[PDB]
């Protein structure tokens, strides 16, 4: 019953957590083969094969996690509907679904040397270069697509969740936090796409200037703002892609940003309490001042009109309007405060 | 000109008893023999005729 | 009367259908006609006459079909306002658009082989170039205006349609469906404007750069984002023009995202209830929890105050003092809660 | 008194509709002048000093009526304060702002022949170019700003002006034609500074790439739009000076922008109940058909049980689940339009 | 008691002004050396000893002042909390700001001659280039980090500040004055990002591109407006690292004006009251001519029907249904807006 | 067309007594013979019912 | 479930009355043999009992 | 501190008699012998001035 759906929720629960190390593993051991598969060694090197190894050995342990992890859920589907057979919870959105996870989580550099003819042309010269690259550039890319099991990890363990779905969750954690939402992601988006750049451009830049890490965090940057390009133009097209990816994000994250400093620019109730009284005191001491002036002037209008004196009178009579201006203008702006606060 | 005079007495006159006291004259000027000739010159208090006949 | 007045607009309703089967159909041969003019024949080839033979053949009978069509307007006109004679419905705003509609759904390209010298300096090296281009590519691009055809059909086959004007429709319809409106015209101006590009580029561009069609698409993609140009400067006035009409429709559809974002990101009703529900839950433990370590540092504090120690009571009370401060802020923090519930 | 008043605003209303009249027209001459002084003539001719002399003719009328202009202006001042003497009115900001008004409106291009030696470095290539240009065109450029004489004519002239400072008329023209004001500064702006730019780079430019007027008319859109520069980088101060200054207006006329289309796309309380009537109908439609197929899809699943069969039973309780939670939804859609529609 | 409170904040508030006075003495005189260090005299001169050391000076009493500033905040929080002993103060958060403040402030040109090997690929060229830097440029770009004493001032001397943090002063400050904040930052912000690209990147060009300080200028303010980079692009990863600083800064200050011109064009409730009456007054005299309009036509109908003419009345006809329905449109305008006058 | 004809013979009427008077018709001109010509034509007053005679 | 079935069934039933009428089920699947049959199976009239226990 | 320390024992004090309970004093603590010897030290129960003892 009850005690009997908890446990489906535990179990769905270490599951996901399992997933997500060997999800993380499959990434890590790819970005080091990677980065050690240009310099380090060559690709039919018995290195090469054994950490490509360990990826094909982390892929097909989580393939199977993600199965026995659909297979609970289907048994929480089976428990919250009071249906016995398997057939009554594999309707086709969960299969199209299913298979779509083990599609994304299965593709990973096969073991074995396989080559490919990349043909780009440079950019800014328009001059074609040729390069014998290696098949595994266009797996690994694709292995960043596992991130997604970091958004389970989060729903199922967060401890406000536990209808429930991604859009109220999303809107939630841009009210309660909107500025680690939109660092974590900057950030996050930052190194992974500067570094998908310089793997798929390492082929065709022999220059260093995209090729190089801290150049292409330049270039990601400089996109993301929706600055411009300047020299950082890629050569091939997954560089390229790349870019208009985080371009796009960088249309959108800029567009969050004023959805939220527009309402964290407003005072609260209590904020503009405390806001009008420290104007009404600064407005009751300019109403003073702005008054006393008007009596000084006023009066040191008549003291020189009896002297005899014309442009001694002249001068006084034009700072006496002066003031008595900032004098309307201060008890307008004071009324209106009123205003403001009675209601 | 009479309006916004009759205002500026009326804010001075913080009491709201309609007559404005030599300490007042003092203190509104801190914001000797001037503030003692402008009053004999007003005048043993002044009042809003007083102030509109020394405005004008 | 009434059922008169409903079979007029079942009439306008069908003509309107098949003006917009006509009106695709004229650009589609368009479209297969530039395509294989550039290699698969020559502009002086049967097969060009033939294929340019169709387009003035779906002119003709989209032409007959707009006037009937709007024939038809005249007869709707003259029922809702009881008039008859025809002079009482030929305004001079309405003898206008007819006239536009006729010129722009009459421009195609004209059987029989036609040049004109085009000339155009290139783009980051200021190289004129000089190609005699056929005039069919000047006639082709205005073919793209006969889409408006598409919102004709859209609002005369809504459901929720059938005052009424294109303003409430495209304001209702930009509330019901903010994100299919700004994806499908987002997307359908990204391959019209890159074919364009690539048409109107493919003259005076040898070096494979916007020419390509996977370039252009690059292109526009960029220039719509106003991220910038790079290396894809178009070196025809018509590759510009269609960036800058592109870079004006991005600085709205990027102006439309803030407006939609900022509407999306807001709480309803029902969900304001949850969050403060969610969150009273989290702040009545947080209560709990932030004075139990305030007991707990004042009497771990009075404990080593009589150990006859010194270094001992200093820390207790430091933690003391930091946990009465945590309790204070959750306090005031759990106060505003209630408050905004009340309200 | 009030008569004399209202014949004051008269004399000041006809005043400023002259100095309009003179501030276009030295405008105009200046324009037609540089125009012609590239390669009609040259400096030196008799027609470049009678149309030189043109110019100084209007403004020497110019600075005549913009101080006949203030004299009135001076005179509204002593009526409505009830002051004789003119030093009563002449305080230090008016001064400051009459004197601003004739340095502005007395900068044209003096008659005579003089140059001086105009030192720029070519973008993109970093050479160094220089060219005896005529000292005309840095006085020239500063005749633009007599186009604040526009916003005079129609604050003296709008029937809704007759507190009211131009903040208020502004803010006040924003919202009764926030499209208008948009778009006539735009095009305004476009033609002024794309003008500018090829004026002042036409001596540095020898490939026709800026000075073109078709191409700096791009040049000034995509920086408005910040789209970006591509080729079309300006070699002299003046022409970047001019494309930072749109720059500057092209990222507070999308401010402007973002802050109109967030007020254009609410719906008014006329709107609202229309809209949520539609809705209701089609809610209310909704629920009919969703709960039809519930009945049916309920019975059809009994109908197979009957008939000893298990593959039959077994996908009729499947979309009956499906109808269930289609009804649910529904529901709920339903239930909040009403919530809504009530309050 | 509230007499040594304040006699606390007297000593706090006057060290946080001799502190920033060493805090802009420093920076002047870095700024100085920097410059004459160039061409003036090298960097072994006496000269270079002296002013290296004015710096040294300034930096050992600032550093004393800022123990001082925070000793007095120890004996503030001793006073406040009611405590006798240092280390209950000594709180890990404080110390780590504490030791912040000091690393921050004691980073300048030390005495000497030191230099490193500078190595950066030209931009749009990809040429290496090889000079050998001064060390001083290093430590001097950290300097304009002490302009937080900025800030500390203005809270200490704010007569309005005297929770009170620095969010609520921050955003109090964008409601009593949001032009003069963005303002003040962005022209201050533009003079200290445009040096500090022109100091990094004095070495590394040769053909004065970025070096110039007017060229620096309009560098920074492109990428600030996220225009581009044009030819502007920097050399060096600190001429590149301060052009993406002002990008971000761009992206936020761009952000907060949307969220400031949007509040700025709303009408308050004494413009929308002094608005409703002059749009009630036009749109009464509207419906009056409108009216008019409606019968003048409809009686010239009926003059030109007792004529035997067919054209003429036919013309009459047509302009009473165009003013009927013009006289209808003035109707809802007028009436829509009382409803929003009585509520 | 009957509903447009009262609201603008409404609005015509401003003094509220339903009888239009041949002054107003004579004002909202100026916004000679012809309105003598129109006046005896719809004809001492003129009402809603001549107003709907001239109208149709 | 049978919260759900509740709902539906009060949805069919339009007039208020608590029985759904064969006219009502011969309507609500225009959105000939299968509804006799139903009815029979069912069964003059329908209810909620009967309609649950065809649910079931 | 005297508010905040009231603040808190009113937390703790759940069933608002005032006077805390040891089953209380044991359960905030899972949020031994310290806590036998914490009631003994404050004390057959503890109330508001044995809080501010302790706490002193
Ligand atoms: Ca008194
Ligand atoms: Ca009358
Ligand atoms: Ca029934
Ligand atoms: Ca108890
Ligand atoms: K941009
Ligand atoms: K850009």
């Amino acid at each position: 019953a009850l005690r009997r759906r908890r446990a489906l929720f535990e179990k769905r629960k270490r599951l996901s957590d399992y997933a997500l190390i060997f999800g993380m593993f499959g990434i890590v051991v790819m970005v080091i083969e990677t980065e050690l598969s240009w310099g380090a060694y060559d690709k039919a090197s018995l290195y090469s094969l054994a950490l490509k190894c360990l990826i094909s050995l982390s892929t097909i342990i989580l393939l199977g996690l993600i199965i026995v992890y659909h297979a609970r859920e289907i048994q929480l589907f089976m428990v919250d509907n009071g249906a016995d057979d398997w057939r009554i919870a594999m309707t086709y959105e969960r299969i199209f679904f299913i298979c779509l996870e083990i599609l994304v989580c299965a593709i990973h550099p096969i073991p074995g040397n396989y080559t490919f003819t990349w043909t780009a042309r440079l950019a800014f010269s328009y001059a074609p270069s040729t390069t014998t690259a290696d098949v595994d550039i266009i797996l690994s890319i694709p292995m960043f697509l596992r991130l997604y099991l970091i958004a389970r990890v989060m729903l199922l363990h967060s401890k406000l969740f536990t209808n429930f779905n991604t859009r109220f969750v999303m809107k939630t954690l841009m009210t309660i936090c909107p500025g680690t939402v939109l660092l974590v992601f900057s950030i996050s988006l930052w190194i992974i796409a500067a570094w998908t750049v310089r793997a798929c451009e390492r082929y065709h830049d022999q220059q260093d200037v995209t090729s190089n890490f801290l150049g292409a965090m330049w270039l990601i940057s400089i996109t993301f703002l929706s600055i411009g390009y300047g020299d950082m133009v890629p050569n091939t097209y997954c560089g390229k892609g790349v870019c208009l990816l985080t371009g796009i994000m960088g249309a959108g994250c800029t567009a969050l940003v004023v959805a939220v400093v527009a309402r964290k620019l407003e005072l609260t109730k209590a904020e503009k309490h405390v806001h009008n009284f420290m104007m009404d005191i600064q407005y009751t001491k300019e109403m003073k001042e702005s008054a006393a002036r008007v009596l000084q002037e006023a009066w040191m209008f008549y003291k020189h009109t009896r002297r005899k004196e014309s442009h001694a009178a002249r001068r006084h009579q034009r700072k006496l309007l002066a003031a008595i201006n900032a004098f309307r203008q201060v008890r307008l702006k004071h009324r209106k405060l009123r205003e403001q606060v009675n209601s | 000109s009479e309006e916004e005079i009759r205002e500026a007495f009326r804010v001075f006159d913080k009491d709201g008893n309609g007559y404005i006291s030599a300490a007042e004259l003092r203190h509104v000027m801190t914001n000797d023999e001037e503030v003692d000739e402008m009053i004999r010159e007003a005048d043993g208090q002044v009042n809003y005729e007083e102030f509109v006949q020394m405005m004008t």
